[PDB]
């Protein structure tokens, strides 16, 4: 079901991200913990 | 838009002088220009509350009229129509990933 996000993260899609930030501190990937 | 008034005129005058031979340079009557219909550009639920694959029928519902140049429910086209340069408006409560 959460595979949907993943094939169009493939394209880009805002559900993951690629914060254009500072490695982690602001660059980030949607991810849970 | 007002501005441009001028350009047309001060053309004209330029033709007038420089050919006497041919008289009466055609010009538009006044509604051409003033009228902004004959250009082609001039109850709403909370999308919010919505389920998701339906504020994409929604969303492109809208982007459809967009295209022909007519105003949208959920997406608004901006006046400001400064310089030269249209920019749109898109509601601001909507999915960040449908948005973009």
């Amino acid at each position: 079901e959460l595979v949907k996000d993943v094939l169009n993260v493939l394209i880009g899609v805002v559900s993951a991200t690629f914060s254009l930030c500072q490695p982690a501190q602001a660059f980030v990937v949607k991810r849970g913990v | 838009l007002q501005q441009s008034l001028e350009l047309k005129r001060k053309m004209l005058r330029d033709k007038q002088n420089k050919k006497n031979s041919g008289q009466h340079l055609p010009i538009f009557p006044a509604w051409v220009y003033e009228r902004p219909a004959l250009i082609g550009d001039f109850t709403a639920l909370p999308i919010g509350t919505l389920p998701l694959a339906s504020q994409e029928s929604a969303v492109v519902e809208d982007l459809l009229y967009v295209l022909v140049g007519v105003d949208g429910r959920y997406v608004s086209a901006q006046p400001l129509a400064g310089r030269q340069s249209r920019t749109f408006l898109v509601d601001p409560n909507l999915d960040l990933s449908i948005r973009e």
